[PDB]
């Protein structure tokens, strides 16, 4: 059994981290106090759920998690929340003043002041691991901490844990939900600095989550709690294979092996189905599988029909058997525009976990008998890089807001280095995709 | 008040469509690069589909179907017809894309020495390859009288955001003025290539009322029965074939598009598909009526304030 | 068509279906410290201006 | 960061300053004695931003070269809420003379103000910066106020400086030298503030006359408008929300270039010191973007918005707010620069101000603000090309060169706004 350490950075990472660990606890039968009646090995064990939870002699199951924010108000909610007993004080790390939506303030000015403290607290979690496989890092592209401190931590993790895998869940900026005016700048600065250091990154476009919340849950004005509970369901789909018995994606290295043949192009597109309003009809394997190809169920809005596939995994949860998957795949392939790159086999890796998805009691989502998350590495996701790159271009041509970054010690040249990297990234997609 | 931007200045059709939309006092034209638009009259080339449909609280519509080029590029049409199961195709001339199988079938025509002319117009191969798609030349066209003239038919077809397929009831015959010699002014019917020009009809353009009167008088048949059942068939086959690849049914932005299909009628009153034009112009006499219908069924159906045959609902 | 690598357990199963074959701690520290020096320089010009 | 340190200087500064503490003390449920008597917990969540603590004392410092206005505060209703040691006054006044406030009389007093400032900044868990209320047309708030801003910046170079600055207008004027004091001050503000709300006494007057139908407004009528605005634009600093804003995030999102940091505030519904009908969300949105609701006498239809922040207060449909805000950008998309995408932002706060069920506040960084600086530049030049009234300043040690420099710098400021209006 190899352990996974979760790192939640900034507001988006910490609140999404909060949603996930609530879900993990419900899925594993761990109570808010950390007690797990089903775990007959007290004070230890090497079960699959021990990838994410350690154990105390008192039977407490403790997340292998670090929450770090440059400001206290968000992590303070964890310290006094319903799951307060679950976390160690040393796992929650807060600065005093945040990065003011400024990548440079987060990476340079304030990151230099707190990076060693964060790395130390992570060491205390690594030192309890008999075989630590790597990190899951949760953060926004757009925040000052989420972009700037994350990329500093990413650089430092590659140094201090070189042989270890690093996966990202990144909140991609959408004006529908919030957005500082400078979020394109931060998005690109952090991608350029983190590209070398991340093995696989799952982008979640806040516009996709917002729309799914309005359209499929009939929430008029979705909140962060609406957004995060939906996001954490998808995150649970993705991380379930590390936390449960199975054969597909059982260690972080397999995510790269299954989804990322070409190292820079390491952003799989995630599609999730079904999402059903709790206040509001049981979909079939063929129906939920076909929904994986409707653009309205993607975590990033784009058209996969206009790109090429490099890898494709279907992660089922609930009442699903292989016979029904293969039939649905035969049907879909003769009706949908699914074209793979000429240098990769046209195939699906399928995983089934029999436990139906769990929902948060009193949440907006309804219990369903089966659900599926598709992870596909399509060049079509480059649409999202182009949109972002274009907004960067508009502001950078007048150097609007640049002075706040230079004011923190950054050089104007980091901007254009960053942009040129994304120009190269966009081209890598253009070659593989047509 | 709806808002639109204009990104194709050379479009005569959408110059008129914008001139009409403003003329209702309910539409407002913005600068080229304002993203806050309801409708994009976009550019022929490198239209940024990836940036459409991401503006909060804006239904966005564009006048081009992303992926429709697979029909409107000559190499692509041949590939699409050949490899689509739903097209396999008795109305598309034999075609080969070359940058060998050609030669093969060419010899099978040397065998019985039957009509072995091809276009890219030559009679022997090695003169063509020394000079793309090689396409069987239709040696027995239907010739108009008086004049022993060639022609082609241009049909205007509008696909709306619901993927309803509307055929404009006015077509155009683009006729040759020098008689047909079994030199190319009598072989290529292009409206530019002719300007003998202007003899029989104003501008080498015969409209449907007169072609139908002609066919009634000369051949004892109608435009509908002899030709138009076949045209409606080809349009529907072509566009239903690509409907899955290009449709915007559950997409974050919607599409419509005007197409010009080009047909040829041989002397057995069979219709063949020449090519599909993705950014066509209109006949001057029809600009008014057709552009208003674009506004009526493609733009107002999405943004509320028939000269069309429904091929699809 | 082909279905390969079927792994069953009590928790679920997995398989593959195939439809058609085919920086150092020093260089970072330098960056960090260079930025901090440019900040220091900019504050020095500021206090130098204010002293004028 | 949490704490803001508030400074009010001069006659106008202390009057709009006193009204501001009156309004927001009511909103946060703090009585004139400093005791909390409110019913909602949202009232206490971020009270630390503006109050020291079970009595709450405003983190406010009162400054004047004349005892008069401050004495009125100590004898008014809330005068017993301010910390007595935070009153710092002289006796000779500044004679509506920028040079006296900045160089002679104010210099004598400024070190005693910096003492109180230091005392408050040391009780701060994490200081955000400072907000100064003052007018630009007198001498204490104008001349001493900007002298303070410079000295605070020297000792706290890394904290945010923001001001509410009342601009003089001949329609509401105390003396002819106001264009001189204003031009000298704007020069300082361009260099030493991060964000300045431009409150134009001309606009406040026109609103009281033309809209609230007051044939002869007093300074009280104008200051009712100012306090309502000051409560509006600080709503997001003082109340728990989803954005939870602060002075630095405000500067980063609103100021694309360091010099262009002068904001037009706007309020709806505009009220006099009642209509019992609450407004609808379409009405708040149309009114707050109307020029007739702008607190700086500039027509936004004469320039372009660089950035905009809006806040809606009251119980209403967030979906309707979103619908209306996106509508106004469509009907005006020519008035929002294309090189700053998504440059309009919308916040919602549940607690409305006193007396209203709904209200909207607007903060705009619009290039139309050049009209206000062109106005002041004209008035300055009309007197300065004949060296009129100059002796009041040279008699305090000032050379004519300083006037030449300040004028040129505002003219630069105007032209810099014109550059981005055409970009
Ligand atoms: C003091 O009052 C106020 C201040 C501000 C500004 C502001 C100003 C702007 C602008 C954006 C923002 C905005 N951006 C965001 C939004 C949401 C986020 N969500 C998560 C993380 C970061 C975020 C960043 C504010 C974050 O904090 C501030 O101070 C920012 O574009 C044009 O000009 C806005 C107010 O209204 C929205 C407001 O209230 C009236
Ligand atoms: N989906 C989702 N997005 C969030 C959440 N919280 C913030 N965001 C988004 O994250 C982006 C801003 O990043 P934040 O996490 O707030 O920034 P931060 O890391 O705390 O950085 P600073 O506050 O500047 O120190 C915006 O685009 C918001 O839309 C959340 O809980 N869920
Ligand atoms: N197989 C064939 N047999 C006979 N004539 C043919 C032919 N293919 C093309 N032609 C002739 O060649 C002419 C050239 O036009 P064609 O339709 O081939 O390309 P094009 O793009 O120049 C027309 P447009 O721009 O209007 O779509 C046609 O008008 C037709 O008369
Ligand atoms: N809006 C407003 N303006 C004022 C008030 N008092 C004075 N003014 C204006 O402020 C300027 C005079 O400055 P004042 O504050 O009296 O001078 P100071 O005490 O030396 O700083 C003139 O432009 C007046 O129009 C007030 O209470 N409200
Ligand atoms: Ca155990
Ligand atoms: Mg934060
Ligand atoms: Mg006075």
């Amino acid at each position: 059994m190899r352990e996974c350490i979760s790192i939640h950075v900034g507001q988006a990472g910490v609140q999404i981290g909060n949603a996930c660990w609530e879900l993990y606890c419900l899925e594993h039968g761990i109570q808010p106090d950390g007690q797990m009646p089903s775990d007959k090995t007290i004070g230890g064990g090497d079960d699959s759920f021990n990838t994410f939870f350690s154990e105390t002699g008192a039977g407490k199951h403790v997340p292998r998690a670090v929450f770090v924010d440059l400001e206290p108000t968000v992590i303070d909610e964890v310290r006094t929340g319903t799951y307060r007993q679950l976390f160690h004080p040393e796992q929650l790390i807060t600065g005093k003043e945040d990065a003011a939506n400024n990548y440079a303030r987060g990476h340079y000015t304030i990151g230099k002041e707190i990076i060693d403290l964060v790395l130390d607290r992570i060491r205390k979690l690594a030192d309890q691991c008999t075989g630590l496989q790597g990190f899951l890092v949760f953060h926004s592209f757009g925040g000052g901490t989420g972009s700037g401190f994350t990329s500093l931590l990413m650089e430092r993790l590659s140094v201090d844990y070189g042989k270890k895998s690093k996966l990202e869940f990144s909140i991609y900026p959408a004006p529908q939900v919030s957005t500082a005016v400078v979020e394109p700048y931060n998005s690109i600065l952090t991608t350029h600095t983190t590209l070398e250091h991340s093995d696989c990154a799952f982008m979640v476009d806040n516009e996709a989550i917002y729309d799914i919340c309005r359209r499929n849950l009939d929430i008029e004005r979705p909140t962060y709690t609406n957004l995060n509970r939906l996001i954490s369901q998808i995150v649970s789909s993705i991380t379930a294979s590390l936390r449960f018995d199975g054969a597909l994606n059982v260690d972080l290295t397999e995510f790269q092996t299954n989804l990322v043949p070409y190292p820079r192009i390491h952003f799989p597109l995630a599609t999730y189905a079904p999402v059903i309003s709790a206040e509001k009809e049981q979909l079939s394997v063929a129906e939920i599988t076909n929904a994986c190809f409707e653009p309205a169920n993607q975590m990033v809005k784009c058209d996969p029909r206009h790109g090429k596939y490099m890898a494709c995994c279907l992660l089922y949860r609930g009442d699903v058997v292989p016979k029904d998957v293969n039939a649905a795949i035969a049907t879909i392939k003769t009706k949908r525009s699914i074209q793979f790159v000429d240098w990769c086999p046209t195939g699906f890796k399928v995983g089934i976990n029999y436990q139906p998805p769990t929902v948060v009691p009193g949440g907006d989502l309804a219990k369903v008998q089966r659900a599926v998350c598709m992870l596909s590495n399509t060049t079509a996701i480059a649409e999202a890089w182009a949109r972002l790159d274009h907004k960067f271009d508009l502001m950078y041509a007048k150097r609007a807001f640049v002075h706040w970054y230079v004011g923190e010690g950054m050089e104007e040249g980091e901007f254009s280095e960053a942009r040129e990297d994304m120009a190269a990234l966009e081209k890598d997609y253009e070659e593989v995709g047509v | 008040m709806y808002t639109f931007v204009v990104r194709d200045e050379n479009s005569s059709v959408y110059a008129e469509v914008s001139r009409l939309l403003l003329a209702t006092g309910q539409w407002k034209r913005l600068r080229k690069d304002n993203p806050r638009f309801n409708l994009m009259l976009g550019e022929r080339n490198r239209l940024p589909f990836g940036r459409l449909g991401h503006e909060p609280g804006l239904v966005q519509l564009v006048n081009y179907y992303r992926g429709a080029d697979k029909l409107c590029r000559k190499a692509s049409l041949v590939k699409l017809i050949k490899t689509s199961p739903e097209l396999s195709c008795t109305w598309f001339p034999e075609s080969y894309v070359i940058y060998e199988v050609f030669l093969a079938a060419y010899n099978r025509r040397r065998e019985g020495r039957e009509g072995n002319v091809w276009i890219a117009i030559s009679s022997e191969a090695s003169e063509l390859l020394d000079f793309h798609v090689i396409q069987k030349y239709l040696e027995k066209p239907l010739l108009l009288e008086p004049g022993h003239r060639k022609f082609d038919i241009r049909s205007w077809v509008l696909v709306d955001h619901l993927y309803n397929i509307y055929l404009y009831r006015e077509g155009v015959l683009r006729t040759s003025s020098e008689p047909y010699n079994s030199d190319k002014t009598c072989h290529l019917t292009n409206h530019c290539i002719q300007k003998n020009y202007g003899r029989y009809e104003e501008g080498n353009e015969m409209f449907f009322e007169e072609f139908n009167q002609y066919l009634m008088d000369a051949l004892n048949t109608t435009l509908e029965n002899s030709i138009l059942l076949q045209i409606k068939h080809i349009i529907r086959s072509c566009l239903m074939c690509i409907e899955p690849a290009i449709s915007t049914k559950h997409l974050h932005y919607q599409s419509f598009q005007l197409f010009g299909f080009d047909f040829m009628v041989d002397e057995e009153l069979k219709v063949w598909l020449i090519e599909v034009n993705g950014a066509p112009a209109c006949a001057q006499k029809l600009y008014a009526e057709l552009c208003q219908g674009i506004v009526d069924v493609a733009i107002s159906s999405v943004f509320p304030l028939s000269i069309f045959i429904k091929l699809h609902h | 068509m082909e279905v390969i690598e079927l792994n069953k357990c009590t928790s679920g199963q997995s398989f593959e279906v195939i439809l058609k074959p085919p920086p150092s701690l020093e260089e970072i520290q330098k960056k960090l410290e260079a930025a901090e020096e440019r900040r220091k320089y900019q504050e020095a010009e500021l206090l130098k201006h204010l002293a004028e | 960061m949490r704490e803001i340190v508030h400074i009010q200087a001069g006659q106008c500064g202390n009057q709009i300053g006193a009204k501001f503490w009156e309004v927001i003390s009511d909103e946060h449920g703090i009585d004139p004695t400093g005791s909390y008597h409110g019913d909602s917990d949202l009232q206490l969540e971020r009270i630390n931003v503006y109050y020291n603590e079970n009595k709450y004392v405003p983190r406010a410092i009162l400054v004047d070269l004349e005892p008069g206005t401050m004495d009125s505060v100590r004898s008014g209703p809330f005068g017993q809420i301010f910390r007595p040691d935070n009153f710092v006054f002289g006796q000779s006044g500044a004679g509506n003379n920028w040079a006296k406030g900045h160089y002679t009389e104010g210099a004598e007093l400024v070190d005693s103000v910096l003492d109180v400032v230091r005392k408050e900044s040391e009780s701060c868990d994490c200081l955000q910066g400072f907000q100064l209320t003052h007018s630009l047309g007198g001498g204490t708030g104008s001349g001493m106020g900007t002298l303070l801003i410079s000295k605070i910046r020297e000792e706290y170079p890394d904290r945010i400086m923001n001001t509410f600055s009342v601009m003089p207008s001949p329609k509401v004027s105390d003396t002819v030298v106001e264009p001189y004091n204003a031009t000298l001050s704007v020069h300082q503000l361009v260099e030493n503030t991060d964000e300045t709300y431009c409150i134009d006494n001309e606009a406040l007057y026109d609103i009281c006359f033309r809209t609230l139908k007051l044939t002869t407004p007093t300074y009280g009528d104008l200051n009712h408008l100012v306090s309502a605005t000051m409560s509006g634009v600080t709503t997001c600093l003082r109340f728990p929300g989803q954005l939870n804003a602060d002075l630095r995030k405000l500067a980063v999102n609103m100021v694309p270039f360091p010099r262009l940091h002068f904001f037009m505030p706007g309020f709806a519904p505009l009220t006099s010191r009642q209509q019992y009908r609450a407004l609808t969300v379409p009405e708040l949105t149309q009114q707050m973007f109307d020029s007739k609701n702008m607190m700086a006498a500039c027509d936004p239809r004469h320039g372009r918005y660089l950035t905009v922040a809006a806040i809606f207060r009251g119980r209403m449909s967030m979906k309707e707010v979103d619908e209306q805000m996106l509508n106004v950008q469509n009907k005006n998309s020519s008035y929002f620069v294309e090189w700053i995408p998504n440059n309009v932002k919308t916040a919602v706060c549940d607690i409305p101000p006193r007396g209203l069920k709904m209200s909207a506040t607007f903060i705009g960084n619009s290039t139309a603000i050049q009209e206000l600086f062109k106005r002041i530049s004209e008035q300055f030049t009309a007197m300065f090309r004949r060296k009129a009234f100059l002796h009041w300043y040279t008699g305090e040690g000032m050379d004519e060169m300083e006037f030449t420099e300040a004028e040129s710098n505002m003219n630069d400021l105007v032209s810099e706004y014109q550059q981005y209006q055409d970009a």
